[PDB]
């Protein structure tokens, strides 16, 4: 009776939504055609798939998610692909002209003519559901259309539904790597827009997962698909508590009451454990203590950030498998006894642990193997400020000489809108350093 | 010890049955159930469908 | 006669009641379809204490299950003996409190509690002679910590003369499964100390420690913890359902264990418990029972009882035994541990004996001890509360739903005053 | 006979490892694909292999991957099992 | 509940690790592929259960030359060892101790320390560390020094025992090996709890005289060393009437902290062609063990005084025979003990006979002895190595190769006076009161 | 009544107890399952001396096993009669002392002894009428020589009126198995002389000589030594468990055998001892029993008893015999060896008779003699100690764990003074 609605924007958003959606179908037993198998003709029980699906009355199941893009190539590929019979034909909203990394185009010029149909489809979902737990949003920030459409959707939804929970899985530009050259601008503007419009944001940087893949998966030439698979597994494990029986359950609403101490400070950083391939996974026991140690190890991080350079506020660990609660507490005791990892003077207890019985599912052609124990951690610490500071420096390098500014001036955005974003980031930096000091 | 090889090799195999209860009580003599057997670790489970 | 009803709320309350009713069912010999199949005649004389009679000869517990989410009740419907519960008593919300005390106590809980209050009033009016109420919750969950304590207040407002028992699972920092544990714990204790006639704290750290060292079993589980809690729960009320040499009801325990009305917080213990390896190796005697009873490690709480002085103690023995041996053993222990007993109130130990032992055991022992050593849990909870409150952490949720920080300040002041006045009697001398 | 595929942390040369791609899989699979020749060779493409782009060359199908993976596991293990006896190994002459 | 961690660095280290682990796997019965052949926690001494099936040795290999590592991971034990515990770097130190101590070893020592942490966290009753290294080689020597100095501050009181292979007085492969041998001895003198002599020419003579192979190889050396190791460690994982632990070496055999160099003999050494034709009595095997020519160190015990000897007897030995043999050994006049040591014999007894390897030379025997001794006669190797180093340092030969790799000029000196002080300590201990 | 408990520590003590309890069980007809299977009624009248009752009718030896390593206990648990011991009495460390008195007495033992002291206190409080305590240990091991003597001191501090017995195995210079034996032997003797009420010295060399010469068996073994020691132990306490013409408890032996409080070191022997090939021809008679008990080679100590003068002697006979013959044989032995008996105290021989002989033997004798000939063992131990200590060898081991050389100097001075004052009475004349 509980539901969650997912929205994807940008080509990165759509190819990560597809990536999580084959995994959801696999762990729910959903065939690409929508029938369970054709062989299993009893069914009619264990209603958990309603978390992401809705029954058609007889047969197939439809997704509770939306794909959005102004570049129709990806949507054309999806509606041609083997999952063409799964998604609703009208729920893959595609435009005509791409914003071309211009946040101004996506926020003032062409996104308004498509956001209306998007909100209409959102309502056409929300009317069907009765126990909506919340909303998930996926968007690439380094792209103009993704950033603009995400900002617009958040702004309209915050007044359309009000107090409902939203979680945003954002992928900020790399500290020193970039595929584009103008991404600092639109990233900063989108951050300013979403700061007061998203309940929780999560870091999904690329070089961290690249290092994870090369070190753990031993893949010296990964592609974007592997990163999508890892992110899909992370979010699937995150939502497993709402659809699988567990002796210690956690809900979506049980997230920013436990990881967000001030309404402004809501940026989270995630790590996973274990990450290992099959030919050497079975060699060791994969004990809960060592997987927890690996999860808190700084190099096992999915964000290019150093936890040792910042001060911890609060962390949530979530286990799936046959884990033992007192083994969990003994691992937490060792973590506290450890010196290099410290919890702040105004937070003596900072552990939010959830337990689920369902083990992770193994995907065909994937990198990870099948294991009976998995841990994922979502953390808030003061170490976040470095990425904001470096992004501010890069943006200032351009705003000093007014480079590329006309590309935003001529598309409806006035000159000064870079300012309030700049002072917004600066104010959040002083807020971070103010929170980081002890009493 | 938990025999891990068996649950690796026999996790996908699940047997679903349709069954009717037999009991002294007459109210619940007609209702139906769907039983599931997971041979990964010999787990027996019962589902009750309500028309 | 003098029967009580069971009311459980939240995941923890529902799961605790799930095996409490299982243990009671095994003790009274009732089948999962409600058909009696016992052997002794004494199993039916006092069945009305926990069971109501229905047409066809079956019995139903007077249990009321509440939650703001239906998953836990749809799951307890699956457990053994879960088909005994009357379906109307299941009351569930559609949103969930999200571990938020404000959500579970102000907006959603206040609106939802109307139907469960109606059914509780119906149950209380139906019974022949009401003795009291027993309520089981954990302080680590928002919906529990709010809705349960608000229902305690509402029930106390309507039945001031009846007795109230609370089975409180307080969150200790060692087993910390939530970061907002102390906000909710302090806010629940502030209301609980005013209304609960009796409260007894249970610690999961203590449960797991017991499981590893006493039973020496490698894989403790939620089932083992719930079974231990249920055995301790049934040990208190066994004497009310079975005959004994010296009967002692919950009202008599309330009279003899609470010197001052605000000092009603207890820690308990159950004996005997041993590994399968030492079951034949050990011998069941009164000295062994009392030495395992009064061992500091045997307590159901992580608090060290040798760090303070016992204000009072209560003992419930099960099985056929001589009273002279019990009295002389208690006198010997009270003489040998005079440093750990308060001196200005002599003979602070109460004894009760029941002739019906638990099924599978020849002798059994339940200890309930009111001591000053419980101050450590409150002190550490208050330390965590003031640490998390000094920087106004996570208070935006609480302030956005109608309640303010003045209530937090009042709760902290009341809890600190309670700790101070509880430790005041420790240093008192005659 | 060797074994087909190598231990992950293996320094050395695994023939056409840099010439013809093999991007994406773990490492053991790439080594196996190279040691038993299943790939195109040469700087040219016949019509069929080309125009099969990632999400169209993979990230699809269903249980055919079950079949191919199961056959690869079966063949690799039946190749490996060609060693037994209570005489340890001839590592005295292997070294 | 007891565990021990083994480290093998260098070509010699990895080659002796292979020989030790083949004997260990044979004696524990585990298959070369790692799976139990099928049928009581003894395997927990060296191995760790994965939960179901195969086992993991508690060993690490370090080297900068990937040839030996590749050979190992392509051999029959590819499935047995964990893929990422056989650490192999890129460029060999090439007999240059400075290359392995100041330029290249630092970039791999961090990964090695991470691996040590990961393996030690699994162990709960860790007895200590065993290390195998060729000091006459640059990378082995440098990595050994770095690991010893890192572990000495990472753990401290944890015991570490090193089976060093010092150069022979006359026979050697290298020519710059005096320099790195002296430097590594200087490094390990204050960092190693126990150091054990494993010079090559002595076992060469042993094999020629007893094994009757006129053309043996390094693998025979490694197998004899493996037998010695298995003997000295069998007490921890096999029941015995008088057990000896790793902690019961620095509590019986190290009279002064500086004197920790120790020399070992073994018996019996005979091939199957004549092994059965002698009763193999305990008295005569003990006499052979103390016989100077049966020594695995090219040293004359007659030239020096004895401090303390520990024998382990494995098989069906009886303590009455043990004491009867010890009485005869004390009776003999050719062996004399130091004045301030009335009794210096420490005996251990184990019931498990040694296991014979197929394709080996040693036969199956029901009784065996391994003796580990501290005596004053060791000083001659230090004296000759000092002369060998002085002959070079007089004209500053080969010095630029060490100066240009990050070391300062004078770092040979403190090693020189450290050797001198260790010598005068030996003679000062060796005099009677 | 007047019963005693058993406490053992160290590998040698565990091995000695493993045979002592087997001998006791065989004498009392107790099967390895704890079920009585005796034939005579007298085997159950006084079985409370060493056995306690458990549910189901089974019996337990109240022996507390302690060690810093679990190997010896995990090995003895699988041996014959190893299931009688309660698992709760097993206490073991996880580090080990490495034959080091510092580790066995200062660092690890002091922290570990809390649990064994608690269980010993429980056992001592449980018994009806405590008579005393008995300990078996070897002085050649560091962990034993430290923990056992520290436990002796702790028990003496709490029970000053009860009696103390120690069976000490000292490292002889002939059969030496550890190089640090003199250090810990001296350290153990220094503490033992102050607290032990009675000490009995047992030498492996003397046992092996007895096995080689008297029994004339080819291969002596630790099993045979443990059997001899167990028979010697049982001979002392047989009279307390079985009726006899003249009962003499351990307190009476303490009164009659210790003239001065610091002279409580004894050497013991058992008779008869004959080879398997020579059992028929010998006739069991009192003259044979006395000529064998007074034989020098029959002594369980390598010290020569004809190198000094006996201060006192005690003999315990088992079997039905005339007391007049025993008295006249004692008088004849005392008269014929007047040169080896001290003259200023007449009639320094005590005789006791028990009517129950050992199983399989018609008559038996246990002899305990306090003589001045025991000075040689202390003299040689001190000589080895000072020879090893004059060069400060093997000393940083002990000094790095809290001790100093002043304690060693005080121990050596105390041992020298004890030897001097023990030999002073040898030359004393009336
Ligand atoms: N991890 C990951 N990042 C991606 C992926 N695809 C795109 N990105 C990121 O997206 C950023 C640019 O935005 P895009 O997703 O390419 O395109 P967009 O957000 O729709 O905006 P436009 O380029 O104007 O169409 C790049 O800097 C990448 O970091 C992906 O598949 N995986
Ligand atoms: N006993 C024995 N000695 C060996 C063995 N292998 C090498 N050595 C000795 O080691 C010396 C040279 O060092 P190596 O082991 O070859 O190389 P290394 O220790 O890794 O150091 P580098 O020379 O810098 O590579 C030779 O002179 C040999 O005497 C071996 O397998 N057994
Ligand atoms: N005995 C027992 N305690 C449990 C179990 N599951 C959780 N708990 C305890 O309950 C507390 C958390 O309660 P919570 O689930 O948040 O309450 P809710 O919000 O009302 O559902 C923690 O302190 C746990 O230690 C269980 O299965 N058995
Ligand atoms: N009689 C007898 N003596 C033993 C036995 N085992 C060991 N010993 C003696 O005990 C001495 C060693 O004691 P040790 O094991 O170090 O004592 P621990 O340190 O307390 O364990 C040796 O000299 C042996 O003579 C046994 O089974 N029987
Ligand atoms: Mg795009």
């Amino acid at each position: 009776m509980r539901e969650v609605i997912s929205i994807h924007v940008g080509q990165g958003g759509i190819q990560v939504g597809n990536a999580c959606w084959e995994l959801f179908c696999l762990e729910h037993g959903i065939q690409p055609d929508g029938q369970m198998p054709s062989d299993k003709t009893i069914g009619g029980g264990d209603d958990a798939f309603n978390t992401f699906f809705s029954e058609t009355g007889a047969g197939k199941h439809v997704p509770r998610a939306v794909f959005l893009d102004l570049e129709p190539t990806v949507i054309d590929e999806v509606r041609t692909g083997t999952y063409r019979q799964l998604f609703h034909p009208e729920q893959l909203i595609s435009g005509k002209e791409d914003a071309a990394n211009n946040f101004a185009r996506g926020h003032y010029t062409i996104g308004k003519e498509i956001v209306d149909l998007c909100l209409d489809r959102i309502r056409k979902l929300a009317d069907n559901c009765t126990g909506l737990q919340g909303f998930l949003v996926f968007n690439s920030v380094g792209g103009g259309t993704g950033s603009g459409l995400g900002s617009l959707l958040l702004e309209r939804l915050s007044v359309d539904y009000g107090k409902k929970s939203k979680l945003g899985f954002t992928i900020y530009p790399s500290p020193q790597v970039s595929t584009a050259v103008v991404e600092p601008y639109n990233s900063i503007l989108s951050t300013h827009s979403l700061l007061e419009h998203t309940d929780v944001a999560v870091m999904l940087d690329n070089e961290a997962i690249y290092d994870i893949c090369r070190r753990n998966l031993d893949i010296e030439r990964p592609t974007y698909t592997n990163l999508n698979r890892l992110i899909a597994q992370v979010i699937s494990s995150l939502t497993a508590s709402l659809r699988f029986d567990g002796a210690l359950n956690v809900d979506i609403t049980e997230f920013q009451t436990n990881l967000v101490p001030y309404p402004r400070i809501h940026f989270m950083l995630s790590s996973y454990a274990p990450i290992i391939s099959a030919e050497k996974a079975y060699h060791e026991q994969l004990s809960v203590a060592e997987i927890t140690n690996s999860a808190f190890e700084p190099a096992n991080m999915m964000a290019k950030c150093d936890p040792r350079h910042g001060k911890y506020m609060a962390c949530s660990m979530m286990y799936r498998g046959d884990v033992v609660p007192k083994d969990v507490n003994a691992s937490i005791a060792t973590i506290k006894t450890k010196r290099t990892i410290q919890f702040v003077d105004w937070c003596p207890t900072g552990f939010k642990v959830g337990i689920n019985y369902q083990p992770p599912t193994v995907v065909p052609g994937g990198d990870l193997a099948k294991v009976m124990r998995a841990v994922c951690m979502i953390s808030n610490s003061t170490a976040i400020a470095e990425v904001f500071s470096r992004l501010d420096h890069k943006f200032d390098l351009m705003y000093a000489k007014r480079a590329f500014v006309h590309w935003y001036v001529g598309e409806g955005m006035e000159e000064g809108e870079f300012s309030e974003a700049r002072e917004d980031l600066a104010a959040l930096e002083k807020d971070y350093e103010e929170v980081g000091i002890e009493t | 010890r938990k025999d891990i090889n068996k649950m690796y090799t026999q996790d996908q195999y699940i047997l679903r049955f349709e069954g009717k209860l037999i009991s002294q009580n007459k109210e619940d003599n007609h209702r139906k159930f769907i039983i599931s057997f997971f041979c990964g670790d010999d787990t027996i489970m019962v589902y009750e469908t309500a028309d | 006669m003098r029967e009580i009803v069971h009311i459980q709320g939240g995941q923890c309350g529902n799961q605790i009641g799930a095996k409490f009713w299982e243990v009671i069912s095994d003790e009274h010999g009732i089948d999962p379809t409600g058909t009696y199949h016992g052997d002794s005649d004494l199993q039916l004389e006092r069945i009305n204490v926990y069971y109501n009679e229905a047409t066809g000869g079956r019995y139903v517990p007077r249990a009321i299950l509440m939650d703001l989410e239906p998953g836990t009740m749809d799951s307890v419907r699956a457990g053994p003996f879960g088909q005994l519960f009357r379906p109307d008593n299941f009351v569930f919300g559609q949103t969930g409190a999200g571990n938020n005390w404000a959500k579970g106590h102000y907006t959603e809980g206040a609106e939802l509690i109307d139907s469960v209050l109606d059914v509780v009033r119906k149950e209380a009016e139906g019974c022949d002679c009401l003795q009291g109420f027993q309520i089981t919750h954990s302080l680590g969950g928002g919906t529990g910590s709010g809705m349960g304590t608000l229902l305690i207040s509402k029930v106390r407002e309507e039945y001031p003369d009846r007795i109230m028992e609370t089975f409180s699972v307080v969150p200790s920092p060692k087993v910390s499964d939530t970061v907002v544990e102390p906000y909710n714990a302090t806010l629940s204790v502030h209301q609980l100390v005013e209304n609960a006639d009796e409260c007894m704290v249970i610690d999961n750290e203590a449960l797991y420690d017991i499981c590893f060292r006493t039973l020496k079993l490698t894989t403790p589980t939620y089932g083992d913890l719930n079974h231990l809690v249920s055995a301790a729960m049934s040990g208190v009320t066994c004497c009310l359902r079975f005959p004994g040499q010296l009967n002692s009801d919950l009202r008599k325990l309330a009279v003899n264990l609470i010197p001052f009305p605000r000092l009603h917080f207890f820690m308990i213990g159950f004996a005997p418990l041993t590994s399968r390896g030492s079951q034949q190796y050990r011998a069941l005697t009164v000295p062994e029972l009392t030495q395992q009873m009064f061992d500091a490690k045997n307590m159901m709480c992580a608090a060290d009882p040798r760090h303070g002085r016992y204000l009072t103690a209560s003992a419930l023995f099960r099985g056929r035994m001589s009273t002279k041996e019990v009295d002389e053993q208690m006198l010997n222990v009270q003489n040998k541990n005079s440093s750990y007993f308060v001196e200005w109130i002599p003979n602070n130990i109460k004894s009760s004996i029941c002739d019906i032992p638990p099924k599978g055991l020849k002798m059994a022992v339940t200890f309930v001890g009111n001591s000053t050593a419980i101050q450590e849990m409150f002190k550490r909870v208050a330390e965590q509360f003031t640490a998390m409150f000094r920087r106004k952490a996570f208070l935006h949720w609480y302030t956005g739903e109608g309640m303010d920080e003045m209530e937090f300040t009042e709760a902290e002041s009341n809890m600190n005053d309670l700790v101070s006045e509880y430790q005041q009697y420790q240093d008192a001398t005659a | 006979n060797q074994a087909k595929s190598h231990i992950p942390g293996y320094a050395g040369y695994i023939p056409g490892i840099r010439s013809e791609n093999m991007y994406g899989k773990t490492y053991g699979k790439i080594t196996y694909m190279s040691v038993t020749n299943q790939h195109h060779k040469g700087p040219d493409l016949p019509p069929d292999l080309r125009y099969t782009s990632t999400v169209k060359g993979e990230f699809t199908d269903q249980k055919g991957v079950k079949k191919q993976e199961l056959l690869r596991q079966a063949v690799i293990e039946e190749a490996k099992i060609t060693s037994s006896g209570y005489g340890s190994s001839p590592l005295r002459t292997k070294y």
